[PDB]
């Protein structure tokens, strides 16, 4: 029965044609030549090629994805033999993404699509993928591909087998933390975090503060009466309408665009045209440049409002936080260097220390709004000096040291 | 709210299924793109700015004329019926009001016929409303806090569907069509209606349609439709009814108190049952503790006098012994605390007692008071 | 098969029942009051208990209270079945006894191992309190092999599974299913108190102690109050005894450490002309 | 069968669990759902089921009174064994929904029925062991909110010694179930949960705290754990006030039996339905009161009757109590709706006991002392969850006072950092924080009433306000009304004050009895106030809830010229930092004055009184030499 599924995958790889070319076969051959044992399968082509296997994958991928891995491995080995390890499945998709807050007990073991920002990444971990074991009682050997060792020998007492280390294979794995965009979080709520796991070629592709699009499987694992920690098996990470493009180009073509936008910044406030234009410039921001020696010019524009109280200075920041696509608003009094900048904290779910981004790390590529700036402590200001002038944050805590970039 | 558009549904074979489908689920619908609506807007402007009501007309026992009301509000009302047996000689004095009335009627008669054909299964009443046999009431508020009202007609039509509540209606460009009590009554259970809430100071004109009022309410009853309309007007306008129908007003008002005491008994049953099942003992609690919860269930203020009114009708209702604290108590009389069959039996016994006492009161030749007298517990 | 009987306990129960029947019947009026007002705990004045048999009954009850308490509880529940059986009804015979008005009040200073298992009264200033919790007084279990039920499994100071399946046709042991509906629970609270200022001489530090309250007496202790407690001393397991010098006994290996706590049944806080005047001779 | 379930053979659980009784009451429930007597309204439950199937939701709200009226003992069974009744009533509702909309089970597994209008309400401190496993309805304030996590509902196990799969078990959220014998092996061997054949549910845990105005004297606030299941998540957020109906059950089994002495557990409430309102009898009396001519003066005289004089302070207190309109103009712009009041003056001027009236009058009031408060404590505190070990945030005093008022006594003597923590709360009505990776903003929509002493402890009338206090112009700019008090001496004023105070101390001294004592208390209230105080509290709540006066530009000049006059007089004198924020105070206090009449529009008289109050407050704070000139410079107003 599953032989038909394998044959269908083989056809979808070898014989599928798009743009008058065998795009999947050619891309897998190119990956083999590069020696990258991974295949990026597009779900939009899969649904158009065969709907029944798509239904099976969408409803019960539990056996389908082992079939995907083994079929891709076999087909790639056939291609390598024709031209002259287990190949990883990578999924690219553009279907509608379910909100993170809408994930429930009904999407168990179902492949879903998500989007969010990475706030923490763990160190790499080595996991077994192929084992050879020997019985200590009688030296009988066998191979095994959650996995657990056999309780009895196949030829010896309970638990007789031991692992032959020099005849086994292992793979890497990384643990990731995803959360919803704070701009999409209504006030009065802490953004929901989500645990994600990736392995082999999908590791180390993101750092905290990165905004990504996810294709993966919703699942749970045991780590409250029956509060099983949910986690995501990462399958694919990605990181305007034509009429919208025309509308915004006409807006650019407007002979009075600059003044229109200047008035558009806080129209419910009077005057203050100079600071309005300066805030417009801040919203657009500068252009990045790189020196020939490798150093980067900070393109961010930082403006200090230093006037008398009651001059609509707070209202301007609160309005920008609405307007900017990426915006973070926090008070100087209620913040700290460990909160504004990155910090190292231990993850209770995986019992490991994690590098966790701060508020300014979350604002990477955007604008942060800070108020009562004169009232923060000097150490926080020293860290903000680095954040402003070098676009980096230096962390030296416990027994680890690291530097993390922040284009805020 | 369903909307009917004449640009797409104007024929009888088009309107009748749509009207039937609306009335099987709703009691109110909208009319759009009627040709006279543009003229109706100008006529409404003329009435509300130039053609003020004739305040010197006065008001009569027929509930027609210009009735002054509270807050200097005036109500201009006229009634017309094809049957000469009813003396509605007080026809409308203003030509703009008649212009609105005619333009409303021209389509409202057909729509009322459509509604009757849709929901009324009586073949004898399919054409009960027509050009030869119809009765209409023209109503116009005026100002020189919403009021709950329930038209008794087959269909109610408003030239402007704005500021009307049931949720509010804010469709000025559509006319409002509302079904009354008679249409639901003749629907034999296939259609029901609900009362509406409107602003009495919004100067809104309204029209309601009946068959000729000499027609009886039903073949199973002796009173005519005019009797039901008279009852509704007496209930709505006590000041006018006092000069002409005092005893009828009292008789009609006493029923509300009867329903009140019945629902009070219904609430008290649940309250006492929940109090009894929340204790390992049957000791009667003090009344002042029960009173807030009783009032909350009743959704209006309840006092000791209202409780004592129950003892007046059904003496075997509750045990009202007085505690050593001097605080009045109440408890179920049944020894075996409660049984659902006995609960229903006691409710029916109270209902029978209340109905018998109501009949006794209305059968007395003396003028009727509209409230139940309170019982007096023997002082100790 | 007949179990071993405490003849002294039986005599004590009989004397207690006779005291309940003959004392004047104010306590039967209290029972009726509890039935009227749906009350769980009865209260007994200690000086009323100490006026029968020249107080020898009270002395015997007090000096071994943790032993004799079940007999008095049985006597009181037999009396309540005799006169107010409706209190056995639920929606199942939870019942408490609280003695008060002790003649002697003992300090945290004067706590001794000799006082264990005896009725005494203490006083101290409250410093910390914990929130109230339910306590598993009596539990019931259903068998796993068969589906028999075991009722009245008293949980004496520890989680105690039944030691046997009552029907000899079943061999169940060490495995049971806990009932949470037919089982009954009671309120729980711990009070952390401090020795009073007038007790400690200058240059001496105040002693601290933990006091246990259960039932309706809970929440009557407030921080900063000069509260007064009545009950019996009981030892509880301790984990901080490790590392101390000296030889430590062992069981055979198992540990047998202890520390002292006070269990109180009655709670009162020390503090209108006639009310005050009527308490003076 | 019918009416045969009424026989009480034993306790209710012993009777409900019988399959015949269950079938009989299920038939009765089906009859109730299919037909109900609501006269002209028809069978409303049928329409509710139809519209639920239309709306693709699981909430079938059921009025308790309806079922109690129609079926006496059927509701009483739910009143004592709610879980058992709901267990089959869910199936009855499911089949009823599938009658109208077939294949409803294809998308929805179950129907989560919700109870409404349950007539018995208990506080979070009134729960007792006698109410265990019963249905309760409590009211509280959300303080701390956990995340949403999946939890098992029907669990199946795999035996290690055989390939057979054990039967389904329901997760009651009581204990981590662990079977002891396999149905086939009869062995005590290991078992593991078969996840692939297990049905889950959503889980969230929220703490409900006693309302700030309901804490009893001298005790810490009580709170309980409330469990939200079956799509009842995210119904509330910190700072919100909610009432919830649920089941009082015990689930803290485990090491607690040995860690703490003796076997004990802890109680939780599993939520069934939750809700975040005036009878005609109250609105009628409110509208009777509203029509009195000059109602504003009665309201002003009603604030703190036992405090003599200080009318210019009492008016500000009343205006802050009523508040204004939080005009979120076009959404993209916002304005604070509440008035901020500062009471500055010499000792012996009741700057503190006024706050002991706002705390007892407003619906939700929080009181704090300057040196007894911390910046973390007022705004928000960080916590680690005892279950998930995650970083969590708990709101402070300002978050608790959301949609209320926050009181700060001795505002001058608090340290500078705690004073700085109030900056964002005074204008944004929110708390912004970044601690331990938590980045969020909470609602702090509260007014602030502050009392302080001048520099040196006595006000120097010869020196400006900007010199008599240790505060600064920024902090002063966040206020609207500044009330300056001098304890100057005069025989007539002192005689009046003393003869008022001695009679107040005569009144406040001690000396159907309940009714008689309430009558005597209201007599004493009448002796000193024109409005009964309970009625005043209800009136304030009603005005804040219902009345939202709108503005008209009929009197633009009368406000603009006053603003220009104030700015001109502040150009070269040490005085209040008069800015646009102070202009908004006139409008907001005019709105508050209008909201006392319950008028829907801002009239000229309201603006006149507003201008009077603002101009008098500005003038009464200048130095002596300039005060007697500005007395005549603003004689127009
Ligand atoms: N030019 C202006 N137009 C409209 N409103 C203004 C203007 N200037 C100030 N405001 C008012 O001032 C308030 C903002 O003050 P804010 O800047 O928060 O005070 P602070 O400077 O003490 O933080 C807003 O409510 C706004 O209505
Ligand atoms: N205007 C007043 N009328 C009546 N009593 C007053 C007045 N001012 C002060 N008192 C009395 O003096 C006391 C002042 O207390 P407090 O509010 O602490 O003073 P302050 O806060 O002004 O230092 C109150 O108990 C009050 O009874
Ligand atoms: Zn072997
Ligand atoms: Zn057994
Ligand atoms: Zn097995």
């Amino acid at each position: 029965d599953n032989t038909e599924i394998i044959k269908s995958f083989k056809n979808f790889i070898l014989e599928f044609r798009l743009d008058s070319q065998f795009i999947y076969r050619d891309q897998l051959r190119n990956n083999i030549l590069v020696k990258n044992y991974s295949l990026t399968v597009n779900m939009e082509h899969l649904i158009g090629y065969n709907e029944d296997i798509y239904k099976k994958l969408s409803d019960e991928p539990s056996d389908i994805i082992p079939l995907f891995e083994t079929a891709i491995t076999q087909v790639a080995k056939r291609i390598s033999i024709l031209s002259r390890p287990t190949f990883q499945l990578i999924l690219n998709s553009n279907a509608n993404q379910i909100p993170l807050r809408d994930l429930d007990s009904e999407h168990v073991s179902k492949i879903v699509r998500l989007s969010g920002i990475i706030i923490s990444t763990s160190v790499l971990s080595s996991r077994a993928t192929y084992l050879s074991i020997m019985c200590r009682n009688c030296r009988h050997t066998t191979s095994i591909t959650t996995v657990s060792l056999p309780r009895s020998c196949l030829s010896c007492g309970p638990d007789p087998y031991i692992i032959i280390h020099e005849s086994s294979k292992f793979i890497d794995q990384q643990f990731l933390k995803l959360q919803e965009i704070p701009e999409l979080v209504p006030v009065g709520e802490m953004p929901r975090n989500l645990t994600m796991t990736c392995d082999r070629y999908l590791t180390n592709k993101v750092i905290p503060g990165t905004r990504v699009t996810i294709v993966g499987i919703y699942s749970i694992y045991n780590s409250g009466v029956a509060i099983r920690t949910p986690y995501i098996k990462i399958l694919g990470i990605q990181s305007f309408t034509e009429e919208e493009e025309e509308e915004f180009l006409q807006l650019s073509r407007n002979p009075k665009l600059y003044e229109i936008l200047t008035n558009s910044i806080a129209p419910s406030i009077f005057g203050n045209e100079d600071i309005k234009k300066a805030i417009v410039c801040l919203l657009m921001g500068g252009s990045k440049k790189i020196l020939p020696d490798g150093m980067r010019l900070r393109g961010d524009i930082n403006v200090l409002l230093l006037g008398d109280p009651g001059t609509a200075k707070s209202q301007l920041l609160k309005f920008v936080e609405k307007v900017s696509p990426i915006a973070v608003y926090t008070s100087g009094k209620g913040s700290s260097a460990a909160g504004l900048t990155a910090s190292v904290q231990r993850d209770p779910m995986t019992r490991e220390f994690y590098l966790e981004g701060g508020a300014m790390v979350l604002a990477d590529g955007g604008v942060v709004c800070i108020d009562e700036f004169d009232k923060m402590r000097d150490e926080d200001r020293v860290a903000i000096h680095e954040a402003m002038e070098q676009q980096t944050i230096s962390i030296a805590k416990a027994g680890i040291t690291t530097v993390l970039n922040s284009r805020t | 709210v369903p909307v009917i558009d004449l640009n797409r549904v104007s024929d009888e074979e088009q309107l009748l299924p749509v009207v039937r489908a609306i009335l099987l689920q709703h009691d109110t619908f909208l009319l759009k793109n009627y040709a006279n609506k543009a003229v109706l807007d100008a006529l409404l402007a003329g009435l509300t700015t130039k053609d003020l009501p004739d305040t010197s007309q006065g008001f009569d026992a027929n509930f027609t004329g210009t009735l002054p009301l509270e807050d200097d509000v005036w109500l201009e009302q006229y009634i017309f019926d094809t049957d000469p047996q009813l003396r509605f000689d007080r026809k409308c004095r203003n030509e703009s009001l008649c212009s609105i009335y005619s333009r409303l009627f021209k389509l409202g008669l057909f729509f009322a016929q459509l509604c009757v054909k849709s929901v009324v299964s009586s073949a004898e009443l399919q054409d009960c409303i027509s050009t030869s046999h119809y009765a209409t009431k023209l109503t116009r508020y005026f100002n020189d806090d919403y009021v709950t009202f329930l038209p008794t007609g087959v269909l109610t039509i408003f030239p402007c569907a704005k500021a009307i509540r049931y949720v509010s209606i804010d469709e000025p460009d559509c006319l409002l069509f509302h079904t009354g009590t008679l249409l639901a009554r003749w629907s034999q259970g296939m259609h029901t209606t609900s009362p509406l809430q409107i602003d009495p100071r919004a100067n809104i004109v309204s029209l309601t349609i009946w068959p000729p009022l000499t027609t009886p309410i039903s073949s199973k009853g002796e009173g005519t439709i005019a009797n039901h309309l008279l009852e509704q007007q007496i209930k709505a306008f006590p000041k006018v009814a006092q000069q002409y129908y005092p005893r009828e007003l009292s008789i009609l008002r006493l029923q509300d108190a009867m329903k009140f005491v019945k629902e009070l008994f219904t609430v008290c049953e649940t309250v006492l049952s929940l109090n009894a099942l929340s204790r390992s003992t049957g000791v009667p609690p003090e009344l002042h503790v029960l009173l807030p919860q009783i009032s909350s269930m009743m959704k209006r203020k309840i006092v000791q006098d209202d409780i004592l009114k129950l003892l007046t009708i059904w003496s075997d209702a509750y045990v009202v012994e007085l505690n050593s604290r001097g605080e009045l108590t109440m408890n179920l009389p049944k020894r075996d605390n409660l049984t659902t069959l006995t609960n229903k039996s006691r409710t029916l016994a109270f209902v029978e007692r209340a109905e018998s006492w109501y009949q006794q009161v209305i059968a007395s030749k003396d003028e009727i008071m509209t409230d139940v007298p309170a019982f007096k517990i023997n002082k100790r | 098969v007949k179990k071993v009987d405490d003849v002294t306990g039986e005599k004590v129960r009989e004397a207690f029942e006779q005291f309940l029947e003959d004392f004047s019947k104010v306590y039967r009026a209290q029972i009726e009051f509890m039935k009227i007002y749906d009350l769980n705990t009865i209260y007994i004045d200690y000086q009323h208990l100490s006026m029968r048999e020249n107080g020898a009954l009270a002395m015997a009850i007090s000096e071994q209270y943790y032993r004799f308490l079940p007999f008095l509880q049985k006597g009181l529940r037999r009396v309540v079945r005799k006169y107010a059986p409706e209190l056995l009804n639920t929606s199942e015979r939870v019942f408490q006894i609280s003695f008060f008005n002790l003649p002697t009040v003992h300090r945290i200073r004067d706590i001794r191992s000799e006082k264990i298992g005896s009725l005494l009264s203490i006083s101290g200033t409250v410093t910390r309190t914990s929130e109230v919790r339910p306590e598993l007084y009596k539990a019931s279990f259903t068998c796993d092999m068969c589906r028999a039920i075991v009722d009245n499994v008293e949980q004496s100071f520890k989680y105690t599974e039944p030691t046997f399946c009552p029907n000899p046709s079943c061999e169940n042991r060490a495995f049971w299913t806990l009932n949470v509906t037919r089982s009954r629970f009671l309120d729980w609270q711990k009070v952390r108190i401090q020795e009073n200022a007038n007790e400690i001489p200058t240059g001496s530090m105040p002693r601290t102690l933990d006091v246990i309250l259960r039932g309706d007496s809970v929440e009557r202790a407030k921080p900063g109050d000069r509260c007064k407690f009545t009950g019996v001393e009981i030892v509880v397991p301790d984990v901080t005894q490790l590392g101390l010098p000296g030889v430590k006994p062992s069981s055979t290996v198992r540990d047998l450490t202890y520390k002292i706590s006070f269990l109180a049944c009655h709670v009162i806080s020390i503090g209108d002309q006639e009310v005050f005047l009527n308490s003076l001779s | 069968l019918e009416s045969l379930s009424n026989v009480k053979a034993n306790s209710y659980s012993e009777w409900i669990t019988q399959p015949n009784v269950s079938r009989t009451i299920a038939r009765e429930l089906k009859s109730f759902l299919l037909e109900y007597t609501d006269e002209t309204g028809r069978s409303v439950y049928g329409a509710r089921i139809r519209t639920l199937g239309e709306m693709n939701s699981e909430s079938l709200e059921v009025n308790y009174r309806h079922l109690a009226e129609s079926k006496a003992i059927l509701a009483l069974f739910l009143a004592k064994c709610p879980e058992e009744m709901l267990k089959i009533f869910d199936l009855v509702a499911m089949e009823a929904t599938e009658l109208h909309y077939p294949d409803y089970a294809r998308i929805h597994s179950e129907i989560h029925v919700r109870i409404s209008d349950f007539p018995t309400i208990y506080s979070l401190r009134e729960l007792r062991e006698s109410n265990l496993s019963s249905l309760v309805r409590v009211t509280g304030v959300v303080t701390r909110r956990t995340g949403v996590f999946p939890q098992l509902k029907y669990v199946k196990f795999n035996c290690l010694k055989c390939g057979s799969i054990l039967g389904p078990f329901f997760q009651d959220s009581n204990e981590e179930i662990r079977i002891s014998f396999c149905t086939n092996c009869k062995s005590k061997g290991p078992f593991r949960v078969n996840g692939e054949k297990t049905v889950y549910r959503n889980y969230q845990r929220v703490t409900l705290q006693e309302a700030p105005g309901t804490v009893p004297p001298g005790r810490l606030p009580r709170h309980r754990e409330v469990i939200l299941l079956a799509d009842l998540v995210d119904v509330s957020k910190p700072g919100e006030e909610v009432e919830v109906t649920g089941i009082y059950k015990n689930n803290y089994d485990g090491n607690l039996n040995a860690k703490n002495g003796f076997p004990v557990f802890a109680t939780i409430i599993e939520a069934n339905s939750i809700k975040r309102s005036w009878t005609e009898e109250e609105e009628r009396e409110f509208r009777k009161i509203s029509r009195d001519r000059g109602i504003i003066d009665k309201i002003i005289s009603s604030m703190a009757p036992s405090i003599y004089g200080h009318r210019d302070i009492k008016t500000a207190v009343a205006c802050s109590l009523f508040g204004g309109v939080p005009k979120n103009v076009n959404g993209k712009h916002s304005i604070r709706g509440d008035i901020n009041v500062l009471l500055l003056g010499d000792p012996g001027t009741a700057k503190s006991q006024i706050l002991k009236y706002v705390e007892k009058t407003a619906h939700r009031a929080v009181f704090a002392t300057g040196q007894g408060a911390s910046a973390v404590g007022l705004t928000a505190s960080v916590r680690k969850d005892p279950i998930t070990k995650e970083w969590t945030l708990e709101g402070g005093a300002l978050v608790l006072a959301d949609k209320g008022v926050c009181l700060i006594d001795e505002f001058d003597k608090m340290n500078d950092q705690d004073r700085t923590s109030i900056h964002e709360a005074m204008e944004q009505q929110s708390i912004s924080i970044s601690k331990a990776g938590i980045v969020t903003t909470l609602q702090a929509r509260c007014s602030i009433i502050a009392a302080a002493n001048p520099n040196g402890g006595r006000y120097n009338s010869t020196l400006p306000l900007a010199q008599n206090v240790s505060l600064t112009e920024p902090i002063l700019s966040r206020f609207d009304i500044l009330c300056v008090v001098r304890d100057l001496v005069d025989e007539e004023a002192d005689e009046r004050l003393a003869t008022f105070v001695v009679d107040s101390h005569v009144r406040s001294h001690p000396e159907n009895a309940r009714q008689r004592r309430l009558q005597r208390q209201r007599k004493k209230e009448e002796e000193i106030s024109p409005i009964p105080q309970e009625l005043l509290m209800k009136y304030i709540h009603y005005a804040r809830t219902k009345i939202y006066p709108k503005l008209h530009q009929m009197d633009m000049d009368k406000v603009s010229r006053v603003y220009a006059d104030l700015r001109r007089e502040s150009i070269s004198t040490g005085s209040f930092p008069i800015t646009v924020r102070h202009l908004e105070s006139i409008l907001r206090i005019a709105e508050s004055f209008a909201k006392m009449r319950l008028s829907e529009f801002v009239s000229s008289y309201d603006l006149d009184r507003a201008i009077k109050v603002v101009v008098d407050s500005f003038v009464d704070a200048q130095k002596v030499s300039v005060r007697r000139q500005l007395r005549r410079s603003f004689a127009i107003y």
